[PDB]
Parts: C-alpha cells; structure tokens; sequence
C-alpha cells in the first residue's frame, strides 16, 4: 500500500500516511409508524364525475397507509410524470399530508400542466408554483364522458383581469368588460362571458379528446409523518452499528438511550452542521442518541526498503481495545488483516501501535511517532 | 376604551420542531417587535338595569397574525371568529370551547348572532350559564370539524392576587393556521410583567382560506370590573384584553442546556443590538 | 455623569533639555529592572481527509470526486509539510544545548534569589511558579463535534521535555556564565560573572563589589513584582491567545460550511439519493460538490499564509534565545529597554516568554567640562 | 461590501448571495486584520520615544549646520526642506470612480504627528547623544559627542579637535 | 431582470455571480500576500531605527 501511494518501487526510511479505516455496518433495521388504514385513491379515480377546472376540487389524504401499486391496477396512465420525486421510489418515503386535484379536461393541452407553462390552463384557469414537488396523472376520457348533442358541463374561465396565482381558486361569475361600452347589462357587445363550453362530440378525433387528470402536490416538510409506504417495521438494535431508517431518515451509527428531556412537540435532536444527533422511536415514544462509527487514519512505519522489508502499523486516535472488534475479515478500508492482533500491540497517546516492541532504554529519535515516542530498527 | 402601553419582552415562540442545547441561534420570522405598543380594548358595562348598548367587538384588520393577552379569572372570552366578511357570501371560521371540549368549524354561516348579553346583566347573581349556545343561527355546506380537547381548563386562583396571564399568538401562513399558547400563573404587581417566557406550540390546522378580519366572543351575560371611560388616543386605563400585531423581524435566541429559550435579542431595534 | 468624549491624541508629555556648549550631566545612581517579552513559536497541527469531508461515504459522490481530478491529493500534501515545519520550529527554538545540566543541591548564589524561576520539585510537575501562572492564565463536546473528517495531531515534544530544556538552559546560564555556548562549560562564581557583565557595558568592577547588597535587593524586588504584573494585567498574554482563537474559528467555519445548499434541492446526500434517480441526481451532486471544494481550498491557503507568518516569529525567537541568553548583547533595544545584562527563557503554551534584566541610570547631576 | 459589489441592490441577487453561504462575511473579516496591521506598523516604526524634545532657540552646534534637516517654522506646515522635496517628488476623476462599493479608510496618524515624532527624534539625538534611549536624557555638547564616536571606531580623540574645521566643512558639503 | 421571467433568469444570475465572487477572492488573496511583504520591510525599518 505504501509503494502504491508513493507511486514508486523504492521507499526510504520514514513514517507514511496511506488511508483511513472505518468499521462497517453489521445489520439493518426499519421502523415505520403504527397505522393500518388504507387510503382511498379509488374515491378520486372511481368517481361518477369530475368537477371541471373553473372550480377545481381538493381532497386531503392523511393518517392512512398508502400503496401506489394498486394505482397500477386502475388504468393506463397517459402521462404519469413525477416532477420532484422518483416514481419508482415512491414506496420508500413518508409524507405529512398529500393533496389531490381531479378534473376532466381536453387532452390536447395536457402539456400546459407544468410550473411556469403557457396556454389558458397554465395562465387563466390554473397555475402551479415554481416549488411543485409532486406528480401529474392523466388517462383518456373521451369515450366515457361525452355527448353527441354537445356536453356543456365544462365552461372554463378564459377571460380575467390578471393571471391567477398558483394554488388559488377564482369562481367569480360575471360578464367581463371587453370594451369601452359600459358592461352594466346582462350581455352584449364588449361584454363577454369568460366561460366557454366544449363540443365533446364522441365522433371527434384526438384533436379534442378529453382526458381525466389528477394532480398530486406532495407535502414535504419537517413535521410528523402520517401517510407512509407499504413496509414492515422491525426491532431496534442498541449498541451496534446498524443502517437505521427511522421514518425515512437513512443513516448509519450506534444507538444509545438518550439523556435529554424532549418536549412533547419535539421530534428531532439536530445540532450544528445538520446532523440528527438524537431521534425518537415512532412505535414507542422513546428517544435515542446517535453516535457515528469508529473511524480513523492509518500510518505505516517502515525502515528503508533497501535495508529490510518489515513494517509496523499505527492507528491514529483510536483506543486499542476497539481494534480487535474492527479486526475481522474485510471489516476495514484496509481490508488486509495480516497483523490483526499481532506482535505486542502497544498503546500510545498518539494512537494504537501494532508490530513494535517497547523497550526501557533511550536513544536519539530515528523515526518520530509523537508524544515523545520514536521508533528505530535495532537487533534484539 | 382606547389606550396604549409597551410590550417589553413578549412574543417569543418556538419557530419549528427541533431540539437544541446551549446554542445561540438566529432566525428571521414573524415576531412581535420589542418595546412596541399594543392597543387596549375594555368591556363597558354601564346601567345594567336598562338596555344601553356596549359594542365591545370592533373590527380589527388582522395584519399578518395577532398576539392576544388576557388576565381573566373566568372564561369571560369563550372563543374567537375569523373571516373576511363573517357572512354567508364567503367562508368563515369559528373557534369556541365550552366546559367539556373545543369546537373549530370553518363553515359558511348565514349570519352570526351577537355575543350573549342579557338585558338585566345582574352580575351580582349571574354566576351561572343557561341557554348560552345559540350562535351563528344555522350552517351550510362545510367541512373540517375539529371537535377535540379544549385549550384552557383552569388555573386555580387561591387567596387572590393570582391573576393568570394567558397569551395566544395566531398566525396564518402558506395554507396553515397555527396557534401557540402559554399560561403564566403569576401576575405579580404590574398588569404586563417585564419577564421572559416562551410560547410552546399548541395546534396547527390545514384550513387554507382568505382572512382579513376577526372578532372576539365575550360572555357578556355576566361581567364585573369592566367599567367604561371616554379616553381616546394615547391614554391609560385598564383593558384586561390586549392585542398586538406581528412583523417580519430577525431574532437571536439563546437555548440553555435544558432546551428552554432563556433569552432573545432583536436585530433591528438598537445599534447596540 | 459618565459619557463618550472624542478628542485629538497627545504625543506624550512635552519635555526639553538645556544644551550648553560647556556642560555635561553625569548620573550618580543606577537601577536594575526586569522586563517580560512574549513570542509565539508554533501553532496546532491539523489534518484533513478529502473524500470523507466532501462525500459522506457515498460511492457515487466518490466516483464523481475522483473523476474531477487529483485536487485533494495535493490538498492533503500541503497540510503535511506544515506539521513537519512546526516540529522543526519547536526543535530549533529550545534544543540549543545537547547536555542536561543540573542545579547544585545547595542554592546560595551570593545573596541572589532565583527560587521564583528554578524548577519546583514539590509540585507533581517540575515546573516553576511563573510557568504555572502562564499555564493557568491561557484558556485552551465541541472538540468531539469537529470529527467530520477533520483531525488534530499531538506535539512531538510534550511539555515535560520543553520544561527540561528550559531548566537545563537556566541552570547552565547561572552556573557557567556564557561559556557553555562556545565550548565546554566552565564553572565560575556568580558575583564574578556579574562583575564581568558590568565591565561589559563600561562600568568598572569597583562598583559591584561595593553595591552588592543593594543590587541583590533590587533584583529580588523586581522579580517579585514580575509575577503580580503578569497576573493582574488582563491582556498581558494577548499574543499566545490569538493562535488558539484563529485555529478554532477557522475549523468552526469549515465545519459549518456543510449546512449550505449552494443552489441545490437539499443539503444532505442521503436524502438526494433517496428522492431522485441517478441520472437526475448527478446534476445535484455536481452542483453541491464544488462549494465544498472551494471551502477546503480557502482553508488550506489561509493555513499556509498563517504558517509562514508564524515561522517568521519562530526564527526571531530562535535568534533572541541564541544571542540574549547564551551571551551579552550590545545591540540597542533588542534584549530589553536599556543596557542589557541577562535573560531567562521561561516556557508557555505555544510560545516562549523572555525575562530581560537591564540597567538604567537613576540620579543625575550636571557639571562644567572641558 | 460584498452585497453592494456583487448585486446592484437587487432583492433576488441578495437572496441567491445569502443562500450561497458565509463567503463574504469571511472576506470582510479578512480585509479587517490588514488595516489594523498597517496602523501597528506605522505606530511601531516611529513611536519609539514617549517624550517630545525641542531644539534650543539658538543653533550653533560646534560649527555643524543642521538647517537642511531641522524643521522650518516659516513654512505653513512645519516640515523640513528634505521632507518637502520628498513629499513633492512623489505623485499621488480617478478617485471618484472607485465608489462602486469600494472604500479607502484614512490613516490613523496624520502627517503632522509623523513630522512631530521625526523632529523629536532628530532633536533628541543631536542634543543628548544616544543616552536618551536607555534612560533619562543627558545633555552633552556636540564636539565631545563626536569625540566619543571616533573613539568608538578605533581613532583616538586627538584627531577630531585638530581637524574640527575640515570635518565640519566636509559634513556641510555632503549634506548639501 | 426586466427582459426575462424569474424561472429562466435564475440560471443567468447564477452564471453572473460566480465570476464576481472569484474576482473578489483573488483580490483579497493578493492583498494578503502584499501585506505580509510590506510587514517584512516594516520590521526591517523598525530594527534600523
Ligand atoms: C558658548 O556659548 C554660545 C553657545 O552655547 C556661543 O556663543 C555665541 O557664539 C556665536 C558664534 O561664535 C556668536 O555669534 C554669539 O554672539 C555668541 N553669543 C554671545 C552671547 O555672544 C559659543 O558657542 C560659546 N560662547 C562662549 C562665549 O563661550
Ligand atoms: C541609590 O538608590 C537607592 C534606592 O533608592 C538608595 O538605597 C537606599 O538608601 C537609603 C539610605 O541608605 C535606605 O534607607 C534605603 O533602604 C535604600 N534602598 C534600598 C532599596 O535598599 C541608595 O542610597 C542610592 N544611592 C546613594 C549613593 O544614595
Ligand atoms: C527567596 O525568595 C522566596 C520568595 O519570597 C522566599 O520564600 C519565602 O520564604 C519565607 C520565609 O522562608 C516565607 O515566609 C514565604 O512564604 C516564602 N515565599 C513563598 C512564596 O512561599 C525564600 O525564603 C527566599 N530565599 C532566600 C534564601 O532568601
Ligand atoms: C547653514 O546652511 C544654510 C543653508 O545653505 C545657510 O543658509 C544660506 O545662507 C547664505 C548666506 O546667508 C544664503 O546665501 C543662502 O541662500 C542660504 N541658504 C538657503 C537655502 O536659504 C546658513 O547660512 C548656514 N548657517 C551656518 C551657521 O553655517
Ligand atoms: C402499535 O403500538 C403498540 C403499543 O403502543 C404495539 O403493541 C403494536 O405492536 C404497535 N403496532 C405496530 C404495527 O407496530
Ligand atoms: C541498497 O543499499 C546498498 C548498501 O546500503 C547499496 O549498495 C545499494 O546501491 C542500494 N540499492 C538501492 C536501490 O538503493
Ligand atoms: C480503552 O478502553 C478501555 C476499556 O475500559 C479503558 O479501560 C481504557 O482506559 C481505554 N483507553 C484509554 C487510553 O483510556
Ligand atoms: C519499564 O519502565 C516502566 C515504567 O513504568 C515499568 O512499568 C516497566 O516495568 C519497565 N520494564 C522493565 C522490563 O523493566
Ligand atoms: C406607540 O405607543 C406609544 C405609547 O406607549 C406612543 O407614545 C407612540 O406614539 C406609539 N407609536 C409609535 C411609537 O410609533
Ligand atoms: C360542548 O360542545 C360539544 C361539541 O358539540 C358538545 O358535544 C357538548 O355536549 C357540549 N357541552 C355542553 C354544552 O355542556
Ligand atoms: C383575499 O381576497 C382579496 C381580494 O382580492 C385579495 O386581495 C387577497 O390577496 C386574498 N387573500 C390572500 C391571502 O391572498
Ligand atoms: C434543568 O431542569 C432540571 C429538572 O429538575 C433542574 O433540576 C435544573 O436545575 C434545570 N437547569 C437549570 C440550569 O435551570
Ligand atoms: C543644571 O541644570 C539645571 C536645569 O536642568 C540648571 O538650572 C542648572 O543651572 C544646571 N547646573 C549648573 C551648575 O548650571
């Protein structure tokens, strides 16, 4: 390793730093909340009718376990575009309170459903902010909801004063003033109704074939999680390096019973540099401290390879007792373990020394380790 | 009754859900500016024998949240109402708690009746309630019922001299309505003591409506130690009912070892600050 | 009635002297005095891991990092020369003698009193009272927090070896005069050494052998005053405390820099890898990594500049120890304000404190000369 | 100032700059140590003595001529001819342009204070020899001060008093 | 700011800000080096005086 890091075939006398060593995780745990209630996406989907865009609906889903896999059993999705989240990994996250906006609208303008898009849908009839983190789903609805005589349940706002803000509803039923002539009357020239019906003829082609559309605005914030994916909880493990997944907070470290009195509304135990120092178990209200694994640097003490071919190893800043636990088959970044617990492991204020014999004499410093400790190549 | 005073060090609350210990952390949120002035509104009960009007529920513009304080022994105020119109044309919200539970109902109310006031108003013998629930007449198509635990049960007062300060801060932001509460037991000598006490969060509710005005619901059936004075402007008196507004300011908070916000300093008040 | 008042400075008290073409003022009395001086010698030894700091044990971030180039190789190389330099500086300032002299069992140096600076055997650590004051005065879970890849290495020479060097120098300079810097040490009584040192600055020996008692009393009083002068004044050790503050604040800013989005969705790698697919998370990782690289580069550059600044003072301290202590200096205003006699090199955390002994004329009288 | 330089008082640029990090705070703290260092340099070079000596009203220093370096009270600013020549030789809408956020701070010691230190040092060294650096000033006439200085470099005293006129003439010629 | 909408102009601002940051950083580094160089000569002048 020293030859590799020096990029040479001959190393001189001295102490060299090569790499670091880290203890590796042994097992994994998963703890998801205490809920078994299914969420009713079928209510949004298997609906007799959809409210039109001019007054968009809104349903809140929370406090229920959800599985989007059953969503695949309903219909082929025309677009199914998830903007801020990976669609595949939607079953591994826990959220606060997802939303839902359902409506039937012509399928030739589906591209207008995006943050900062153009057209009437994105300007005068609806809008999404530049902070959308969710998904959009659509599927063909021309055949199911149409009329040979002309379906007129979809008068949509098309005139208004200024572009409506995202996540705001306007249901002002008034005759827009479209000219100089005063619009005090019911109707007339320069007094136009902003709402226009649709010619939902079943014989029309794909030019104006309406689709059903659902918009999910996932709520992502540091708050108690209500809706969650379909996973199974396990048993927590203490005093052992585990890959904990507490409510979706992936990490690695050892867990201990914490000693800080959380408040009832308190959830995390964050500290400087955005590290979740302490966290409370979702199943039973118990709090725990997270401590990172044992990590350190390694250095190779060698005489000149011209003279001999023996080396010693120094682990910087780790107690000697933790090394045998760290010593296993492929357990550290220096996967080699030839020394393991070898020749007279000696503990020094600088670190843990392997491969050297302490002596009760004194000479000049040949190769310096530190804290008043030096090493040398001597017989007996 | 119109009066002004100074809020020394009131209006500090936990910005979010997280634990910290012995940390001087800076935040930039909506807080009550330090050493600001708060208007005083007082109940007026004059000539209880006759039916002279009182009208102690004036409109308040509700500019970006409200801080409210009171020092009532009994639940003289039983709740609040919030709405841009407070009528059936738009949506309204009501928060009232009776002896058992609380009720929060964002609903389309045709019209809200006046707070319960009796013509006799015999506070000498009016220490009981009877038929004091018929409010807002009827309801309409509406949702989001939150019949749950009430806010205040009681803070028992013994030997007198123990007025219980109750402080509530209400804020509506990005579709959520949040209420933080704190009940300080000791009144000491001054009406508004100069101390430090954080406001632990109480409730967050996802309503998402339009609000530009609110009104207070008092138990006008019985009222004592609520006289009236004709002072208007920068005057003094007594209100037992304090309201103040919130501002987007930057604060620095000092979390002790136990995790309690012991002290805080403003960043736009004084050049020393 | 206290307030804030603004004014122009005063450039010292005005004074004038009478210059006459036949007149001369000659002193008649002298005064010994002791002055202190403080010099930083070395700072802390640090080390950094590039991959651990930049990426939290994620493999994809590691692949991107190695794809950019060999930047952190040289960023790790640069921080390695600094530690060797600090060890060399501490080696150079103190280890001037290759012997370890020892003070005699009976300590009577012709009436003088050195017990305030000699080693103290009663204390568990063989320090000296002034050294104890200096150690206690400087104030060194927060340290454990700085383990995000950052590490601090221990000094090669612990405080005990520094104390032994200091004691050896101080024993040699009071037993053998200044001859232990040239060749083999030659023993000599103290009063004769002090007579030589007066003769060095143009005052004959027939002064010391009369005013021995007075000089000894003045010397003892001055050393006695030094301890209270050091303790009472608040910012006397203001130069040995700036080093630790600069180190701590640099490391604090470096570790706090991780809580910055740099225009990305999140500030934690795991959340990004959990929320997004590889081909879209690549741009987020790429945008996140560059800010951390710049922070690390800034840190190492400031460390280099500060190390050079410290090395200048280390060389100056080595020169002063060579000249003022191991001999007598004729240079004006180098080893104290006044005519220079002796020096004593006490130790102190991350530095060294010199005690200079001087000689100032006291009582004057003017005559007419030709 | 970081924000004024980077952003033309725009709000969005301010938001982006603040979300980048603590870079410009560190730059501001970096450009502050240098100013204090400059002030300490100027204080350390000149402020060696804590007294302000003055020359006697009559100026006859054993034949030497110091009028070229001593302060001239006739001039509006109490400088000396050499100082005036040096000050005039160095040449300092250019300044007005450099106000896009940049600022130049003023020196802590004005030029008059520097001149006063210079005159104090120059008068003290002429009048009291070199004894005003060790302790109290001790007056001594100039000819025996120069006798001491020759005795320093291995030339005995009986050279100066004999060659005083020639030495003074050479001194004046060189200083001219 | 005036000719373009926010969501498109943000990337332009990000491109415009980094060059100015780098210019400022280079300036302060050069000032630091020159300050050290001047301090050396200041110490020499103090010694000579
Ligand atoms: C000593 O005294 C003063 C100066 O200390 C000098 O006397 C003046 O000398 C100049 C030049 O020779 C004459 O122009 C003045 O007229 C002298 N003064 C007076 C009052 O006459 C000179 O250096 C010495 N003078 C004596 C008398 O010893
Ligand atoms: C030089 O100064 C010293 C200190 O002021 C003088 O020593 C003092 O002498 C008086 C009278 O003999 C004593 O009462 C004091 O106790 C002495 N002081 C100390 C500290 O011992 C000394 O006398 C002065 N020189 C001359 C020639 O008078
Ligand atoms: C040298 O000076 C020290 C410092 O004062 C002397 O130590 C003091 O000795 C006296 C009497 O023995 C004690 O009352 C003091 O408490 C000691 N000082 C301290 C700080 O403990 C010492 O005696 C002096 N030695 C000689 C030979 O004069
Ligand atoms: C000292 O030197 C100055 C500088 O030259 C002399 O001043 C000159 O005096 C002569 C005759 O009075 C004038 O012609 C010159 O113009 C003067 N120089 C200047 C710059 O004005 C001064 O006389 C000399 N004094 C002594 C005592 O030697
Ligand atoms: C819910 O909590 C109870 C105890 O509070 C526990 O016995 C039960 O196993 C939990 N349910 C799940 C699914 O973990
Ligand atoms: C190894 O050492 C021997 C003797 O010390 C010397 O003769 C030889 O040249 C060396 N070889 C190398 C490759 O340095
Ligand atoms: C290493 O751990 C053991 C376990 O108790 C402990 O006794 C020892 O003191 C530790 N090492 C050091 C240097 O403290
Ligand atoms: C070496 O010295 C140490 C000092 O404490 C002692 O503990 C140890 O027993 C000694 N070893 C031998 C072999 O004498
Ligand atoms: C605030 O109230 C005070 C009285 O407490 C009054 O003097 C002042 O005019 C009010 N308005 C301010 C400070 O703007
Ligand atoms: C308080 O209000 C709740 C909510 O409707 C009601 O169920 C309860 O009966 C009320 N208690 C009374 C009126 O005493
Ligand atoms: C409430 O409606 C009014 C009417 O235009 C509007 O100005 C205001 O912005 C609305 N409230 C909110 C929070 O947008
Ligand atoms: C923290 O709370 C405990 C709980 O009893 C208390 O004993 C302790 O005094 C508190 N700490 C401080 C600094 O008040
Ligand atoms: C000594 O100097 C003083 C002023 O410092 C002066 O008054 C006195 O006359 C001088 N001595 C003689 C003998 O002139």
């Amino acid at each position: 390793e020293t030859k590799c890091t020096l990029k040479s075939f001959t190393v001189e006398k001295g102490i060299y730093q090569t790499s670091n060593f880290r203890v590796q995780p042994t097992e994994s745990i998963v703890r998801f909340p205490n809920i078994t209630n299914l969420c009713p996406f079928d209510e949004v989907f298997n609906a007799t009718r959809f409210a039109s865009v001019y007054a968009w609906n809104r349903k809140r889903i929370s406090n229920c376990v959800a599985d989007y896999s059953v969503l695949y059993n309903f219909a082929p999705f025309f677009a199914f575009k998830c903007y801020g989240v990976s669609p595949t990994k939607l079953n591994d996250l826990c959220f606060t309170n997802v939303y839902a906006d359902s409506f039937v609208i012509r399928g030739n303008e589906v591209s207008q459903i995006a943050p900062g898009q153009t057209g009437n849908i994105a300007d005068y009839n609806y809008k999404l902010p530049d902070d959308f983190t969710g998904c959009v789903i659509a599927w063909n609805s021309n055949k199911l909801d149409s009329k040979v005589g002309g379906n007129y349940n979809y008068m949509y706002r098309l005139f208004r004063k200024s572009n409506l803000k995202p996540f705001e509803r306007d249901i002002s039923t008034e005759i827009y003033q479209a000219g100089n002539k005063p619009c005090n009357g019911v109707a007339g020239f320069n007094c136009y109704f902003p709402l226009r019906s649709y010619g939902f003829r079943p014989t029309y082609g794909v030019g104006h074939q309406p689709y059903r559309v659902v918009v999910l605005s996932f709520e992502l914030l540091h708050a108690p999680a209500t809706v969650c994916g379909p996973k199974k909880s396990t048993n927590l493990v203490k005093n052992k390096c585990v890959n904990f997944n507490f409510n979706g907070l992936t990490g690695t470290g050892v867990l201990t019973e914490s000693n800080k009195k959380f408040l009832p509304f308190q959830q995390f135990g964050r500290d400087i540099a955005d590290t979740t120092d302490a966290v409370r178990d979702p199943q039973t209200l118990e709090i725990l401290d997270i401590t990172p694994c044992s990590f350190g640097g390694v250095s190779v003490i060698t005489p000149g390879t011209n003279t001999s071919n023996q080396v010693a190893v120094l682990y910087q800043g780790v107690n000697c007792t933790e090394v045998p636990v760290a010593i296993h088959a492929d357990q550290l970044t220096p996967t080699w373990r030839v020394y393991s617990t070898g020749s007279n492991v000696f503990q020094t204020r600088a670190g843990c020394l392997i491969g050297a014999e302490y002596v009760n004499n004194s000479y000049e410093c040949d190769i310096p380790i530190g804290a008043g400790i030096c090493a040398s190549y001597q017989t007996q | 009754t119109q009066s002004y005073t100074n809020s020394f060090t009131r209006g500090v609350y936990y910005p979010d859900k997280v634990f910290r210990s012995s940390v001087l952390h800076s935040t930039q949120d909506l807080f009550l500016p330090f050493f600001s002035n708060v208007t005083w509104f007082h109940a007026i009960h004059v000539s209880g024998t006759n039916g002279t009007k009182r009208f102690d529920n004036p409109v308040l513009p509700f500019n970006d949240g409200v801080y409210f304080a009171s020092t009532e022994k009994s639940n003289i105020i039983r709740g609040w109402i919030f709405g841009t119109t407070l009528d059936s044309k738009t949506q309204s919200l009501l928060i009232v708690n009776n002896a058992t539970n609380v009720v929060i109902k964002v609903c389309e109310f045709q019209f809200c009746n006046d707070p319960f006031l009796d013509v006799y108003y015999h506070k000498n013998n009016k220490s009981w309630m009877e038929s004091e629930f018929r409010v807002y007449s009827s309801a309409n198509n509406c949702t989001f019922e939150y019949v749950s635990q009430p806010f205040l049960m009681d803070l028992e007062g013994k030997q007198g001299n123990f007025k219980n300060l109750r402080e509530f801060v209400f804020k509506n932001i990005d579709g959520y309505f949040k209420i933080y509460s704190k009940h300080t037991p000791i009144n000491l000598g001054r009406d508004l003591p100069q101390g430090f006490s954080a406001l632990e969060p109480l409730v967050d509710l996802p309503i998402g409506i339009n609000i530009t005005r609110f009104q207070t619901l008092l138990a006008l059936h019985r009222s004592y130690l609520t006289p009236g004075d004709s002072s208007s402007g920068w005057t003094a008196g007594a209100a037992a009912y304090y309201v103040g507004y919130l501002q987007p300011r930057t604060f620095l908070l000092k979390y002790n070892e136990n995790g309690t916000i012991t002290d805080a300093v403003d960043c736009a008040l004084d050049p020393l600050s | 009635s206290q307030s804030i008042i603004a004014y122009t400075m005063s450039l010292g008290a005005e004074n004038s002297v009478a210059y006459s073409n036949n007149s001369i003022a000659i002193p008649t009395n002298f005064t010994i005095s002791v002055t202190t001086e403080i010099l930083p010698v070395s700072m802390t030894k640090t080390s950094v891991d590039c991959t651990m700091y930049i990426c939290g044990d994620s493999t994809e971030c590691s692949n991107l990092l190695l794809q950019y180039g060999s930047f952190c190789t040289q960023l790790k190389r640069a921080l390695t020369g600094i530690a060797v330099e600090q060890d060399k500086n501490t080696q150079e300032v103190f280890a001037q003698v290759k012997q370890i002299y020892k003070t005699p069992p009976i300590k009577y140096f012709g009436g003088f009193n050195f017990s305030q600076i000699l080693p103290d055997p009663s204390k568990p650590s063989k320090r000296s009272p002034i050294e104890d004051l200096l150690f206690n005065k400087v104030t060194l879970l927060i340290c454990a927090q700085k383990f995000n890849g950052l590490t601090v290495l221990p000094p090669l020479l612990t405080d005990e070896m520094i104390a032994q060097y200091t004691s050896a120098l101080l024993a040699g300079t009071i037993t053998s005069g200044w001859t232990f810097g040239a060749g083999p040490a030659l023993q000599i009584p103290f009063p004769m050494q002090m007579a030589y040192r007066f003769n060095g600055i143009g005052v004959t020996q027939n002064v010391l052998y009369e005013n021995q008692k007075l000089i000894a009393n003045q010397f003892n009083s001055a050393i006695g005053k030094i301890q209270d002068s050091l303790s009472s004044t608040p910012s006397a050790l203001g130069k040995l405390q700036d080093v630790v503050n600069h180190n701590a604040q640099a490391l604090n800013t470096l570790v706090k820099q991780l809580s910055s989005k740099f225009g990305a969705i999140s500030s934690v790698l795991n959340d990004i890898l959990s929320r997004l697919d590889p081909p879209e998370a690549e741009v987020q990782i790429d945008r996140l990594i560059t800010g951390r690289l710049q922070s690390l580069q800034t840190y190492v550059t400031q460390q280099l500049i500060r190390a050079a600044e410290i090395r200048a003072s280390a060389n100056l301290a080595a020169t002063k120890m060579s000249e003022c202590v191991l001999g007598q200096s004729k240079r004006v205003d180098f080893c104290g304000k006044g005519y220079h006699l002796m020096s004593f090199p006490q130790s102190a955390p991350h530095g060294v404190v010199f005690l200079h002994v001087t000689y100032v004329p006291a009582q004057e009288k003017n005559f007419t000369t030709a």
